[PDB]
RNA sequence: CGCGGGGUGGAGCAGCCUGGUAGCUCGUCGGGCUCAUAACCCGAAGGUCGUCGGUUCAAAUCCGGCCCCCGCAACCA
RNA sequence: AUGUAAA
RNA sequence: GCUCAACGGAUAAAAGGUACUCCGGGGAUAACAGGCUGAUACCGCCCAAGAGUUCAUAUCGACGGCGGUGUUUGGCACCUCGAUGUCGGCUCAUCACAUCCUGGGGCUGAAGUAGGUCCCAAGGGUAUGGCUGUUCGCCAUUUAAAGUGGUACGCGAGCUG
RNA sequence: UCCUCCUAAAGAGUAACGGAGGAGCACGAAGGUUGGCUAAUCCUGGUCGGACAUCAGGAGGUUAGUGCAAUGGCAUAAGCC
RNA sequence: AGCCAGGAUGUUGGCUUAGAAGCAGCCAUCAUUUAAAGAAAGCGUAAUAGCUCACUGGUCGAGUCGGCCUGCGCGGAAGA
């Protein structure tokens, strides 16, 4: 009865804070909104926070619920 | 006694004048419904066979409560009855006679433990034909029931177990079977005993319609009521029944 | 047999029965029946360790189980080869940890708990031993 | 006399003996209580 | 629990596929016809379509969930 | 189509 | 324009039987057996309601549990497909005791005989005919008994089929 | 063939005839912008009205909703007009 | 711990009047003499009677009775 089972779509965040991105890059594949786009990030269709500069990726607890943020410094 | 406070079955049943004594057990029905509905007591037709000019001619019936077998003890047997018969278009006399079983509760505890403790379990080779299996691996059963005496053979399958389960399902069934069997007997053997062929012969209750009276063998009661007799209020006539047979 | 009602799915995994009990302390009655071997147990163990622990101790007191299985296991059909699916949902085991309260008593003198409590221990495989409950 | 695998001291008169290493549990009251190896 | 057939007067069926109307037969009761029984005729009761949520101007119907009945469930060349 | 049994 | 749903689609177009079979192979993979385990089976023990005129423990024993053996069914395929012949029968046996009898003892719900249960003890013995190819089973009659299993659930380079 | 949770050992990935389920569509709007709003479930009162029509008040907080089986997310609303 | 002693008068107690009487089951589980005695833990009787322990004396005269934690052992543990 069982048995079916799908292909992983590799989410999670590919670029960790600290490094340094280039512009377009993509920080996080999430599902929903885990993360939420801060300074110098875009948001997609896909809720896929990219960069939009040359800087250092920095993640921050800001909000009433804390909910996550990324930001990117430009270094 | 227990079986004194028990329920009871009713088993009207018309014997001569098949046309006229289904209208006699039809009146028997109502002469034990006025009985029961005045103390009150429950009614339930499990089964009624219709006749031709009305009434029935056989009426089975539950009569639930506490007390109805004890105090219905005496009423297994035969009933005459002189009257106009309805069926006569000329109208002279005649003997309709009635038979009236009553049966106890006899609460059913079925389905005693199959016993495997008891049960004797042969797993032998096997006969037939079909592959190597039948040379080395067993694929034949043989249970024994110890204090019934049932054997129970299976060469079906290949696997015991598929086996096995077909072997336990033919012991239940069988002694549910043997035991359900003896019990239709134990019924049978007392239904014959009391319902009789179902003849006039003055079997315990004598009734008579145009003399107005109805003399009753079972202690000879010789009371000439017939109106406070067929509506209800047949105390009378069973309790002195009831106060010489508790002499005895 | 104690069983769950109408649970969210009907089978389970495995698991191990890693860790320490959390049901240390005697929290209801003044007695206890304190479970020291790490082991299993079917509902059928803690219905007859009901059964005869409850006749002893007559119709007075009160007794307090403090454990429920709501853990399903099944059983494979026998001459049916490995896989083909999981098993038929058989029975409920309550994984029983080291220092695990099973059974609370109150209302009874403590020879009567004592002597009803080996007959319980008696009933269960796994070891178990006897304490009383503490103020604070 | 029983044979069982462990013994208890079944009435008041019972004497635990650890004849040639069998544990046995005498009775001189009655001899049903007499049994073996525990 | 897994699969299939369903739940329509007291009972058996249409009608479900393909939505816009509750229908037929047997049965129950009562009355005529006969002196009566059987047959025939007439009238009445009876179910909202097992129940519940959604689409639709409209669910007996289409779909899904729950309850109930019956049948099917590892062989075997 | 039928309608048992006691002059 | 493809439910080319065998869905990275061999053709636009294709179901079955082989015990008449035949070849290249495989223990990569089954059957018989040997190997590992013991769900199942057999046997032993713990607790105790209860049956037994009283009385759990003379004998049983529910509800429950823990162990031994590899004798049944099982599970996995570790060895065998450049070959290990297996069921039943006849002859020939060997070994363990979880003992059927004989022997020595304890309890008894053992007046004696005849008994029920249990411990030690394998030295010896452990049926005759009908049916069925059958092991097994039933029947008839003996016996003190008509033991359970292992040895490729023995034995075809000893014999039939 | 494809999607969702676990299996899966806290990056990604991860097998079994493993445990639970769905899809082979739909949309001229349910899409874009702008503007505005916050439900479910209970309690009280009210003609039909009765457990549940609707409205007014109160609690409650996103347990509601997001076309669809499941996960993540959602008020600055992605929900509603 | 052993040893000669004690371990009572009404309790045939009311209870379902056939009897439960210290000891089937009910409840009360008194009180005196007191070195001591539970209106009773067991055996035995249709019920009694009777026999022991509870407890108390005396001879005796030094340590003893019941639980917890573990180390190493015993038995359960029988094959070809």
């Amino acid at each position: 009865r069982n048995g079916r089972d799908s292909e992983a779509k590799r989410l999670g965040v590919k670029r960790f804070g600290g490094e340094s991105v280039l512009a377009g890059s993509i920080i996080v594949r999430q599902r929903g909104t885990k993360f939420h786009a801060g300074a110098n990030v875009g948001c997609g269709r896909d809720h896929t926070l990219f960069a939009k500069a040359d800087g250092k990726v920095k993640f921050e607890v800001k909000g009433p619920k804390n909910r996550k943020f990324i930001s990117i410094e430009a270094e | 006694d227990p079986d004194d406070e028990r329920n009871a079955f009713l088993e009207v049943r018309a014997g001569t004048g098949g046309d006229e004594a289904a209208l006699f057990a039809g009146d028997l029905f109502r002469m034990y419904s006025r009985y029961a509905e005045a103390r009150r007591w429950r009614v339930e037709i499990m089964s009624a066979s219709e006749g031709e000019h009305g009434g029935y001619k056989e009426i089975i019936a539950k009569i639930c409560g506490d007390g109805v077998y004890g105090r219905l003890k005496f009423e297994s047997g035969g009933h005459r009855v002189q009257r106009v018969p309805a069926t006569e278009s000329q109208g002279r006399i005649h003997t309709s006679a009635c038979t009236v079983a009553v049966m106890p509760e006899l609460p059913d505890a079925e389905l005693p433990d199959i016993n495997p403790a008891d049960l004797r379990i042969d797993t032998f080779r096997s006969s037939g034909a079909g592959a190597q299996h039948v040379n080395t691996t067993d694929s034949a059963i043989r249970i024994t029931h110890l204090p019934t005496g049932i054997v129970v053979e299976c060469q079906d399958e290949r696997s015991q177990h598929k086996n096995k389960a077909k072997a336990l399902s033919v012991l239940g069934a069988r002694i549910h079977a043997a035991e359900m069997a003896k019990r239709q007997q134990a019924e049978a053997s007392t239904r014959r005993n009391l319902l009789g062929s179902g003849d006039r012969s003055d079997r315990n209750r004598t009734y008579n319609f145009p003399q107005g009276r109805v003399t009753d063998h079972r202690i000879n009661l010789t009371l000439y009521r017939l109106d406070e007799v067929m509506e209800g209020k047949l105390d009378m006539l069973i309790e002195p029944i009831i106060q010489e047979h508790q002499a005895d | 047999m104690l069983q769950p009602k109408r649970t969210k799915f009907r089978k389970m995994h495995k698991g191990r029965n890693r860790g320490l009990a959390q049901g240390t302390d005697v929290s209801f009655g003044s007695f206890g029946l304190k479970a020291v071997g790490r082991g299993r147990l079917t509902a059928r163990q803690i219905e007859a360790a009901r059964r005869a622990m409850t006749r002893a101790v007559k119709r007075q007191g009160k007794i307090w189980i403090r454990v429920f299985p709501d853990k399903p296991i099944t059983e494979k059909p026998l001459a049916v080869r490995m896989g083909k699916g999981k098993g038929n949902v058989e029975y409920w085991v309550a994984l029983i940890q080291p220092g695990k309260v099973l059974y609370e008593m109150d209302g009874v003198p403590e020879e009567l708990a004592r002597e009803a409590f080996k007959l319980a221990a008696a009933k269960l495989p796994i070891k178990t031993t006897f304490v009383t409950k503490t103020v604070m | 006399m029983k044979v069982r695998a462990s013994v208890k001291k079944l009435c008041r008169n019972c004497k635990i003996v650890k004849r040639d290493g069998v544990i046995r549990v005498i009775c001189s009251a009655e001899p049903k209580h007499k049994q073996r190896q525990g």
